[PDB]
RNA sequence: GUCUUGGGUG
């Protein structure tokens, strides 16, 4: 939940996500990129 | 921010008496006096005046804390005498001594002119 | 000073150069009953200036 | 309101 990775406020209008949130976003991007290889051309040096 | 006022040393509040007398029951004919808003100036004067009376058997004072402007005085007297009466007697005697001292100082100062 | 009586011992007395250091008690005294907490842990924040 | 760096105190 967001409690484990809360955001914060820089100057009254700004927020950066916690490290875990950006890490989870990167994991999601990696997952979707994986689901973009077994659906089309993939010369075995991109799947790995 | 925690400093008390410099006039609470001498200015008596309205809820604080100047003088408060309680008896010491352990020994006969003894009383404990707390003087508020006073210091060593009155205490030592009174103590050394009272210590020289024949009928005063015990007299002492202390200032329990320097940050609080009061002192407490223990005074005992013999059977006939009351410590209170000895206290007025000492006050009157010191008043007379200061009056004589003032008269002689003024005369001396005039002669020096 | 209280009695005007002489002190039985004599006192080493004279001028000495002293310094006023930057550490004053009024810059250090801090108390907290309840106040702001941290976002993540919900525990009291760190700092005299932050309460 | 957050992270690092630096100067310090007992």
């Amino acid at each position: 939940p967001p409690q484990v990775r809360p955001s914060i406020a820089m100057d009254e209008t700004t927020q950066g996500q916690d490290d875990l949130t950006h890490k989870l976003s990167d994991i999601l991007k990696a997952n979707i990129n994986v689901q973009k290889l077994e659906m089309d051309g993939s010369p075995q040096h991109i799947i790995n | 921010m925690n400093a008390p006022d410099r006039f609470e040393l001498f200015i008596l509040p309205d809820d604080v008496p100047k003088l408060k007398i309680t008896p010491d029951s352990r020994v006969p004919n003894c009383i404990i006096i707390k003087f508020e808003r006073e210091d060593h100036t009155l205490a030592n004067l009174l103590r050394e005046e009272l210590a020289l009376y024949p009928d005063v058997t015990f007299v002492a004072y202390k200032v329990e804390h320097p940050l609080f402007a009061n002192f407490v005085m223990r005074l005992q007297t013999e059977e006939g005498t009351r410590p209170k009466q000895a206290l007025e007697r000492a006050c009157a005697s010191i008043i007379n001594k200061l009056k004589t001292l003032d008269h002689k100082f003024n005369e001396e100062w005039n002669i020096k002119n | 000073g209280h009695t005007g009586k002489k002190l039985m011992a004599q006192v080493f007395f004279g001028p000495t150069y002293y310094q006023r250091l930057r550490h004053m008690v009024d810059d250090k005294i801090h108390a907290r009953a309840r106040g702001p907490v941290q976002v993540l842990t919900r525990q009291p924040v760190e700092g005299r200036s932050r309460d």
